[PDB]
């Protein structure tokens, strides 16, 4: 001139949800299906993920016993107080990421111990949790396969809209590629369950698949395409959300693996002492440790720009107008 | 070495190089004009003066930190071919104290650039009685210069020759140093640079009719000592054996200043070729001669603003 | 784990390897594109999503070698 | 396993390497023609469609591998 | 302990290589890219988020190792 | 479980380091060609035929592991 | 360990290997990010923080045999 | 008849190694040489068919395990 | 070895290669760091303070090979 | 059927490894040499003879392998 | 002379992988940082002691060997 | 003659790996060195002797590997 | 002398490790240092003393081999 | 006299390692250095016999494995 949470980034994916560019969708429906998932990324027990929470308390708050995060609420950093200003909206948004991550510590910690289901007992009375009990081929692999359902249907959401680009403007280019993949679903469903149960179809599904095949190259000839060869690639489309999601769970059982020898007994035969013993390397180790879940937090963001940065009715294609949205939906 | 680090130096610094509207821009400046939009790069930072030379020093001065220091982080062998580069330009330099010597002139008004050799080494060189105890002052960590030098030093200590030959010797020296790495990209710009060295050499002593041996360098890719004596004796029919080749526009050209000015041009293409490269040097390579090309023109444009010559005089010349 | 025969022991062991030489052509593949894109950044954040998409890619290799991990311990 | 068979473990092994090794060579394969690739693309949107041509090579070591692993199983 | 099942003995072995490759590739991964971060700080104190998260990726394959170690033995 | 002939366990080890030594072996091969070959293609549409020349020699490589298995196989 | 027999042996072995392996890549990730560092250190004198950010992190990779290691006792 | 002896094998896994290593050998072989044959076309037509004939000469060395392989069989 | 005892054999074969390994990794974190510090001097006597920071954490490598190699035979 | 007894499998292994080793170290010695050639060449014309005579050179040390299993062939 | 069980030969191979792969570790890391320092000693005087301590610095790997080869003996 | 047995088997494997990584030693000697003498040839032919002279000296290794097999052999 | 028994047969290979790794590490250290020295010695006829003994130092490495062959020796 | 026992094979094996590992230095060694030399010799045809000197050092390694191989000879 001259929920809250979930409101606030939603606001201003709105201004080009406005926009007029074309008939697609632009990504504003993003922010329920990264919000949960992203704080059910933190996962852990009582030597981890139910201590998050105090991580949470000197973002909104801060601790004066903190040496660069000393009045927070008036912005004191090693950075400018003007950023740590502007970026209360955020340490909202963190403070609730760690009021779920706290939470989803009780939900890995569902499976973690009782007499409810494993016949061993109901808190480990050294400290509770003292061995992760997921190790059952059954145990690990509903927790799999429940990650890669959620990713599933990230695969349907990129391409509904990719042939929505090529549907509305009548890019012919645009609907061949969203169905034709569509048509690769098919086959990689087949293969799968003949693994999965071994025997639960794979006969069902899998003499369907000789016309399965038929299903999927259909549009791709109609293109024709010279970069034909792509589809592998797009299996590997179908796959990576299986897989970031697989890691998303390795990973994760990975942190759950350190409290075993980082809180729970790793020295001495046993003693109840053994809680002081093992807090003199426990707890260096502990930081690097937390630092990396934040780096799995955006293999979220990867799999999403997967589909968002690469147009399945979207914008910004490998770079382009429209601004790195991961950055825009953080608030 | 790792070309990492290096990389790194350059893209940032690949930051502050300027847009095509900026040299279109400066031609219908005046010098204040001038003053003010030079002040608003990042030699700006360095303007501060308000007549011309002060413009000359603030080009000096950036191109001395923002270059000059490259190699010297360490020599690794990425180094060492960056170090050949602006090696050339103490070459020269080196050159201008071989005639500032023998004349004696006091030193101190004979203002030599900063190259990669330091002033010190200037002075202490200077301060060094003998052409051999010079050569001994370059010696210190082992550098081509030195042993160009130390082979020349054998025929004669006469002046004038021992210029001549020296850097003829030095570009023999780069030449089989460049040829012996990988570095498709350096083996080119340098064998085509002499060749347009050489063909330049050629065209610019057109009328004395001399052997031919005493000029031609070595080095060639399209230069041969037939063409390159046909030149000499005149025969300009030799340029325009080297149609469709990277020199095809030299059709017609007789006079020295077109001439240079498309060669330039030539070059300029080549070191577009090996623009990024985490492969090697050809980025570093490519950032030099750009920084160089920027120069010519902040320079040069500069002075036309100052003086108010005619927008059509030089257009020409930032023209490729 | 338990026991179950010499045969486990084979299937075991060669399975592994699959993963591992997959996983270990990963990082090759990684670390030279990624060395790259650092500079892309530097001049420019437009070719970020590039530099990101780059990183994508090699990864789907050792997914492969996981499948082949996976069947085999699917025996066990 | 369930069962032993020594002769089984064998195949179980070979199946994976394989894999593992068309993997390997994948990603070497990917690492020198990606890196190329950040700056090409960089200097021209152009030369992209080449990049994605480029990419394409080195997916067929992977092929392979598998094809020999699946001719292999229906029989383990 | 003792001396019994030579399948508990040798399927140990087996899985460390899987872990031990995947180390190997990250090795490789991080160390030119993490060299070419160093320069990044140099370059701009604010890209030098992108320079972190850049050499991150590669660590999955090492995790991936883990996955498979876990399955193989550690039920004993 | 189960259990086959003496056969088939030798053969189909070998047979496997056959074909991946030497997709391994195209992998470095077409990583510096290819990564040549990138220059030509930005600057010359028109030299680019013989660029997929350079290409084909490398390609034998996969080929012959696969001529070795035809014959072995059917033996097992 | 101590005294013992067959069994346990082979689980020694395949110990040494993994902690091996991790160790050998952190070294080579250490040698090109330390020999940057020792200049980045010169070039940027308030980066000195960075490098000690920076120095931390290839160590890591050793820390996994260590884990795989620790679990590996309870039998060892 | 898809069944035979360990005997067979022996001698067919050495000779397939012989096959791989060798071919893996061509590749890179035939990278350098190849990695300075598509320049050789931009700066000379003249080179191209001196360069593209080179290519062809490691190559032998891979026919030779084909020669030897097929001698071999036959008696298998 | 000296009197009977089947373990000891086995862990002595692996004793070795745990801290060869290690030695071999602290080798090529040196070769490039170290190479680097020549040229410090140079630049900066003050750099040795560096160097003496620098040098120490890639031969942190070897005392973890011989720490576990110590927990392997010392307590027999 | 046409099984062999326990002498011939292991000799011939033997044999390949001498072959399959060699060619890539004849392969190693042509490739740097063979892609400085094509630079003289275009040099130098008359230097062509020598360039050709130049490749053959490491090529011979894999025939010495043939010529030792030429003599093995008649008994093997 | 003498000769031993199945179980004497280990620890009698096993001594010199421990000292002969920590000597690799040793050359590689000399090598490199010897080869920078050479320049330093031509130019300076003052700077061939550090250089000269420098070198020693790897080579400490080799003695651990020979440590633990002379404690192996007494059981070989 | 005749055949003999296992004793045989063993000693045409080590023959292989003693022929076969002087060659691989020869390769690499050559092939620096193979390259750096073209040039000298280019300047002159009164050079290119020494090359010549330099080139075969490597060649030596493979050689001396044959002369420890003829010694092995005998038995051959 | 003579034939011997299996253990034997152990005792001699891990000896020729320590002689001939021993040897590999002293070869790489004299191929950095040995090409970067030549030049101190071109200059400087006086020079040639220091760069003589620097690069006898690395080569202790292989009398270890030896000394350790040696106390071996009259026990195989 | 043909033929030989269980243990010999075992020998025949490890004689082949001592030598080809020292070789295979030499050859990394007399490469590099190799490479540097060739100018001195053009430029200065004196400068050819410390050059000369300088290649003959590295050449030791291969008389080590003859060394090795001449003792042996007693067992053989």
């Amino acid at each position: 001139v001259y929920n809250p949470p979930w409101a606030k980034p939603f606001e201003l994916l709105v201004s080009f949800l406005n926009t007029p560019k074309y008939g697609t969708f632009d990504p504003t429906p993003v922010v329920p299906v990264f919000f949960p998932f992203w704080f059910g990324m933190i996962v852990g027990d009582i030597g981890y993920a139910l201590l998050f929470y105090l991580v949470g308390r000197w973002l909104s708050g801060y601790v004066k016993r903190n040496e660069p995060l000393v009045i927070d609420l008036f912005a004191l950093k090693l950075k400018p107080q003007v950023i740590g200003k502007l970026v209360h909206i955020l340490n909202w948004m963190v403070f609730w990421t760690v009021v779920w991550g706290v939470i989803y510590g009780e939900f890995f910690g569902t499976f973690l111990e009782h007499l409810g289901v494993f016949g061993t007992p109901e808190h480990p009375g050294l400290i509770p949790i003292l061995i992760h009990r997921i190790d059952t081929a059954k145990t690990a692999n509903l927790l799999i396969l429940l990650s890669v359902a959620f990713g599933v249907v990230l695969v349907f959401f990129g391409l509904a809209l990719r042939a929505y680009l090529g549907l509305k403007h009548r890019h012919m280019a645009h609907f061949w590629e969203g169905v034709g993949y569509l048509g690769g679903l098919v086959g990689v469903l087949a293969l799968a369950a003949s693994y999965l149960g071994n025997l639960q179809a794979g006969w069902l599904q899998g003499l369907m698949y000789l016309g399965f095949g038929v299903f999927l190259l259909a549009v791709l000839m109609s293109r024709i395409w010279l970069m034909i060869p792509e589809i592998f690639t797009q299996a590997g489309h179908i796959l990576s959300h299986i897989r970031i999601y697989a890691v998303g769970a390795a990973g994760g059982i990975l942190a759950g693996l350190l409290t075993d020898v980082g809180f729970a007994l790793a020295e001495r035969l046993g003693l109840l002492g053994v809680l002081l013993g093992l807090l003199v390397a426990g707890v260096l180790h502990l930081l690097i440790l937390l630092l990396t879940t934040l780096g799995h937090m955006l293999q979220p963001i990867r799999l999403l720009w997967v589909e968002f940065f690469t147009k399945f009715g979207f914008y910004e294609e490998n770079g382009r107008p429209y601004r790195p949205f991961k950055s825009v939906r953080e608030a | 070495d790792d070309f990492a680090y290096l990389n790194a130096r350059v893209r940032v610094r690949r930051g502050t190089l300027l847009k095509e509207s900026f040299f279109q821009e400066a031609l219908d400046l005046s010098f204040a004009d001038f003053l003010r939009l030079l002040s608003e790069t990042v030699y700006g930072g360095e303007l501060a003066g308000q007549g011309l030379p002060d413009v000359d020093r603030a080009v000096l001065r950036t191109q001395a930190k923002l270059v000059g220091d490259l190699p010297r982080l360490v020599t690794g062998e990425a180094r060492e071919a960056v170090r050949l580069l602006l090696l050339r330009n103490d070459l020269h330099n080196l050159q201008a104290l071989l005639r500032a010597k023998a004349t004696g002139r006091p030193f101190e008004e004979v203002l030599l650039l900063p190259g990669t050799l330091r002033e010190e080494v200037w002075r202490q060189a200077y301060e060094a009685q003998d052409p051999a105890g010079m050569a001994q002052v370059l010696a210190v960590p082992g550098h081509p210069l030195a042993r160009a030098l130390r082979a020349v030093l054998r025929e004669t200590q006469d002046l004038a020759r021992v210029e001549a030959l020296l850097a003829k010797r030095f570009f023999e020296d780069v030449a089989k140093a460049a040829k012996g790495l990988d570095q498709p990209a350096l083996r080119d710009y340098l064998a085509l640079e002499v060749d347009a060295e050489n063909l330049r050499t050629a065209f610019k002593l057109q009328g004395s009719g001399l052997a031919p041996d005493a000029f031609f360098l070595k080095g060639g890719r399209f230069v041969d000592r037939v063409r390159f004596a046909r030149l000499m004796e005149g025969d300009y029919a030799v340029l325009d054996e080297l149609s469709g080749t990277p020199f095809s526009g030299l059709s017609g050209v007789r006079d020295l200043k077109a001439l240079e000015r498309g060669l330039r041009c030539v070059l300029l293409k080549e070191a577009k070729k090996g623009v990024q490269d985490p492969l090697g040097v050809g980025l570093v390579l490519a950032y030099v001669k750009e920084r160089e090309w920027e120069a010519v023109r902040l320079r040069l444009l500069a002075r036309r603003a100052y003086f108010g010559l005619p927008r059509a005089q030089v257009e020409e010349e930032v023209v490729c | 784990a338990a026991s179950g025969g010499l045969d486990r022991g084979l299937i075991a062991v060669g399975m592994g390897l699959a993963v591992g030489l997959a996983a270990l052509g990963t990082g090759v593949a990684q670390a030279r594109i990624g060395a790259a894109g650092v500079g892309a950044i530097a001049e420019d954040r437009s070719n970020f999503g590039t530099a990101l998409i780059f990183l994508l890619l090699p990864e789907t290799l050792v997914i492969f070698g996981l499948l082949i991990a996976f069947i085999l311990n699917g025996r066990l």
